[PDB]
RNA sequence: GGAGCAAACCGGAUUAGAUACCCGGGUAGUCCACGCCCUAAACGAUGCGCGCUAGGUCUCUGGGUCUCCUGGGGGCCGAAGCUA
RNA sequence: UAAACUCCUGAACCCGGGACGAAACCCCCGAGGAGGGGACUGACGGUACCGGGGUAAUAGCGCCGGCCAACUCCGUGCCAGCAGCCGCGGUAAUACGGAGGGCGCGAGCGUUACCCGGAUUCACUGGGCGUAAAGGGCGUGUAGGCGGCCUGGGGCGUCCCAUGUGA
């Protein structure tokens, strides 16, 4: 049934990004929808669209990464470095305004619901709001 | 202002008096993830009027007896045993448990 | 107080010339010149890789012992340059310089600091017009440093003004060399600075 | 352990014995000698070394542990317990302070006085 | 003609027949002191060659420095498997605050202002290792946009 | 209930000794009915559920025009990744 | 350079002067009010401080094998003793005791006691469980915890603003 939808595709989008793949589905959703559409705002990924799978929405989220490498190991450079949930199902993250995170002095950024929308890190805190932080990436 | 209080009577037993039950919620001072607790509350009703499983306001008020420093505001929704059910089940467990 | 116990003898185991003595250590002896090693039975062997904390460790010993001066009151400086804000490693040192004992000899009125803090002790300087003689005595910038009444013509005073007449000194400072007094311009940049020590080392140490 | 753990049961807060059941809080105790004697040493080391043991104001009484060349503590002596353990000998979890009371410090030692309770000599 | 120093020189020593035979091993750091840097590890039946055979990996081996005013860009916590270890940046005035080993690696690195503790094992070696493959990782402001662009 | 086996037990032998190993004999027990005991290297020494992330190989079982696709188990080798 | 020696300074000490802390209640104008003016009162104390004279004028404790700054000589010979741990001493001890020397810090220096830290060694921050300590022998289910997709009502958590409060 899954417990959280949330890190689960953004688990899809990790377990993808490490071996490469193009891009990968996921059941659809108006929240991974606004999720991702942050994800592209801020450029880890190409995007998204409410690709079909057997009559069931999924989204195609397309994979950006870095350029092929030289030495030992022809290994990309990563776009998503890493991604992992804040606020889990089994314990609410509920950050005031004051408290947003400053994900790894500013190349990172942190997503997070708000009565005001569903900003970030400098977005909400711009806007001057506080929410559950969603989840931080970099 | 007189604070006030919205949980289920659960008890009628008495003369007069009613036992209503308010779960709180608040977050865990180390653990965060929102926890849940719970009071019974004395109320006065000098009118008998409210039964079992109603929810009602209650009031912080002048003290009637012993345990009693609220009265029954307002009704708030009739039938809903299916909460009483639930702390007559917990109150129940218990006796499964001396020895 | 000071060490008053040997001290052409520190100079021996920092292993830089330093000047607690005035005229001597300019000529050839700082203690140094002839003996450029350390003091004791030994020293005059071949020395060891001073671990990390060796390291640490005598510089500190060196920068403080260059101020002969109270390791509570250093330690205490230390904190209070953590206390403030900017770059404590500077502070520490500029807050280092405030000290009147330390201006009497930056303005020269004599050829050592523990020479320095003597007459400053013994009420021969004087600030604003009162006769502080309290070598702690933090110095804010623009105040006349001047030396006392009873004071100007004295034997070791003069010997060190007829001495101090031109020779330009400290970016920081300014000295009317005739009417026997000097001003503290502002706070000492850490580039007007010049010590035998790495500021980045005594912090290190000052952690543990 | 689950959040929901934590919040149900906790970490059970860490707690410890106290090495040296001198009192309550007590920084050294006063003792008196009953028995006096050389004790050989433990695994590795051998070497008849001394202690006693010691009747308490505390009602208690415990063997301590006798520091420096010699001493004059006789079934008597009044005596001060400083407390700190000897990993040499069993049971002597406490140290006898040479310089209080019957506690005569050394003679003739010159260096590390104070822990030892001797006075500074002169030369003259 | 970089700066060197050597962590730490150990030694282990095999069995066999008769008795036992060593060997010594040497961990060492190098650097410019402005963001070139390289830690290499040889072992050799002596000291001094030993040694010297780190001097060669030493060069060798290397890595930028995105330093910072003498800081970084960026903490990093990172896990060499048994061993972790996390670097965090300072404001100046600050100092090689780090143990032993993350110390050189990050002095020899032109470093100068940088909060950092180990956590797991602090083995030496370990850790030494953990502290590079952390160092080659920071990525600047800049290193950032030139993937997050990719136009 | 009781054939065979078999702690305990008896005897033979081996041994310095042999309350053992080997041999001859032997009783509870092993079997059943009912009732109790509730332990184990009760082991994959791996809690259950759910979604993710190469493939290769043989094997059990089911569906489909069917030198093979599809689902469920059982194995060995191994992507990435984890790992002391 | 330490001492000696030369020079310069001048804690202590002696002489002189010497408070701030105290302007009110209390007295006349007015009106016993507002407003002005008028006087007494200091335990500390002939101390603080200020001027004159003026003598070179207390140093101690811890350590020096590793961690941990700081080496050698003698004595001792698993004895005498050391110890926080690893350990040291059974003729050649930088580990015992004395010495010279050195290191640290100085009117203090050490010891003991207890609290936090190190200890990410109760882990929310921030830990684990195949073999290192750690998966319940297996189910079934009560309470509890957790919960898929979309529209809408309330707005409990949550968030933001102001306001009282936080002496
Ligand atoms: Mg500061
Ligand atoms: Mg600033
Ligand atoms: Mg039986
Ligand atoms: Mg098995
Ligand atoms: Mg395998
Ligand atoms: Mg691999
Ligand atoms: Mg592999
Ligand atoms: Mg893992
Ligand atoms: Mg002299
Ligand atoms: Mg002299
Ligand atoms: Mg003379
Ligand atoms: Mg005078
Ligand atoms: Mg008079
Ligand atoms: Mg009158
Ligand atoms: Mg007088
Ligand atoms: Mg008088
Ligand atoms: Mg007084
Ligand atoms: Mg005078
Ligand atoms: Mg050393
Ligand atoms: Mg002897
Ligand atoms: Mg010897
Ligand atoms: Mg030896
Ligand atoms: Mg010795
Ligand atoms: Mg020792
Ligand atoms: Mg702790
Ligand atoms: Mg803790
Ligand atoms: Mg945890
Ligand atoms: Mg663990
Ligand atoms: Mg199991
Ligand atoms: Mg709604
Ligand atoms: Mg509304
Ligand atoms: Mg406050
Ligand atoms: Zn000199």
């Amino acid at each position: 049934m899954l417990t959280d939808p949330i890190a689960d595709m953004l688990t899809r989008i990790r377990n993808a990004t490490r071996v490469y793949k193009e891009s990968t589905d996921v059941p659809a959703s108006r929240f991974k929808e606004e999720i991702l559409r942050i994800l592209a705002r801020e450029g880890f990924i190409k995007g998204y669209e409410r690709v079909d799978v057997d009559g069931k929405p999924y989204l195609r989220v397309y994979l950006k990464y870095g350029p092929r490498r030289q030495g030992p190991d022809p290994r990309p450079e990563q776009v998503i470095h890493h991604i992992r949930r804040i606020s889990k199902p089994g314990r609410r993250v509920y950050v005031g305004v004051k408290e947003i995170p400053r994900v790894r002095r500013g190349l990172g950024i942190a997503i997070l619901s708000t009565s005001k929308g569903v900003l970030t890190d400098r977005e909400a805190r711009k806007l001057g709001v506080g929410g559950e932080l969603i989840c931080e990436v970099w | 202002p007189k604070k006030v209080l919205t949980g289920v009577v659960v008890s009628d037993k008495m003369q007069k008096t009613v036992t209503v039950l308010v779960e709180r919620q608040f977050p865990h001072p180390l653990y965060g993830k929102v926890i849940k607790r719970s009071k019974k509350y004395l109320a006065h009703d000098p009118e008998e009027k409210y039964k079992l499983g109603d929810v009602v306001e209650i009031i912080e008020s002048r003290p009637i007896s012993k345990r009693k420093r609220f009265r029954v505001l307002r009704l708030v929704e009739s039938g809903r045993m299916d909460l009483v059910e639930k702390y007559l089940i917990r109150r129940q467990n218990y006796q499964s448990l001396s020895k | 107080g000071r060490y008053i116990g040997p001290v052409c003898r520190l100079c021996r185991r920092e292993g830089v010339k330093l000047y607690l003595k005035g005229e001597r250590c300019y000529s050839p002896k700082c203690a140094m010149e002839r003996r450029p090693y350390p003091p004791g039975q030994h020293g005059q062997k071949r020395a060891r890789r001073p671990s990390d904390y060796a390291v640490r460790l005598r510089e500190k010993q060196k920068l403080r012992r260059i101020y002969g001066i109270s390791e509570r009151q250093f330690r205490n400086l230390f904190e209070e340059a953590s206390k403030k804000k900017g770059v404590t490693g500077s502070v520490f040192l500029g807050l280092l310089e405030s000290r009147l004992d330390n201006v009497v000899y930056r303005l020269g009125f004599a050829v050592s600091r523990r020479q320095a803090r003597q007459l400053v002790r013994h009420g021969h300087i004087t600030v604003n017009g009162r006769r502080v003689d309290l070598p702690s005595y933090r110095v804010r910038p623009g105040d006349e440093i001047a030396v006392a009444e009873k004071s100007r013509n004295l034997e070791l005073i003069r010997q060190n003004l007829e001495a101090m007449k031109g020779r330009k000194v400290g970016p920081w400072l300014s000295l009317d060399v005739e009417g026997m007094k000097g001003k503290f311009l502002r706070l000492p940049d850490r580039e007007d600075l010049a010590l035998p020590v790495n500021e980045q080392l005594v912090i290190e140490f000052y952690s543990r | 352990p689950t959040i929901n753990q934590l919040v149900r049961k906790g970490r059970e807060k860490v707690r410890k014995k106290s090495k040296v059941p001198a009192l309550k809080g007590a920084p050294f105790r006063r003792g008196v000698c009953t028995v006096v004697r050389t004790v050989t040493p433990k695994k590795p080391n051998s070497a008849l070394r001394k202690v006693a043991k010691v009747r308490l104001t505390s009602g208690y009484e415990v063997t301590a542990y006798i520091p420096g060349e010699g001493h004059n503590l006789q079934e008597h002596s009044v005596v001060l317990i400083r407390g700190g353990r000897v990993k040499d000998l069993p049971g002597v979890r406490y140290h006898i302070v040479r310089g209080v009371y019957d506690a005569a410090g050394v003679k003739d030692r010159k260096k590390s006085r104070s822990k030892y309770g001797t006075k500074k000599p002169k030369e003259a | 003609d970089f700066e060197e120093k050597m962590i730490l020189i150990r030694r282990t020593a095999r069995m066999q027949a008769g008795g036992r035979r060593f060997r010594f091993g040497a961990l060492v750091v190098v650097g410019d002191r402005q963001g070139r840097v390289g830690l290499g590890f040889g072992k050799a039946p002596e000291v001094p060659l030993a040694v010297q055979k780190a001097g060669y990996y030493a060069r060798r081996n290397m890595v930028e420095v995105p330093l910072q005013n003498g800081t970084i860009p960026h903490e990093i916590e990172v896990e060499f498997g048994a061993s972790k270890i996390v670097l965090k940046p300072a404001a100046p005035g600050t100092g090689v605050i780090a143990g032993a080993v993350p110390r050189a690696i990050l002095e020899l690195a032109g470093v100068t202002d940088i909060l950092t503790k180990e956590l797991g094992s602090r083995n030496p070696i370990n850790i030494a290792y953990a502290t590079m493959e952390a160092l080659r990782q920071l990525r600047t402001k800049a290193d950032v946009e030139r993937l997050r662009k990719g136009e």
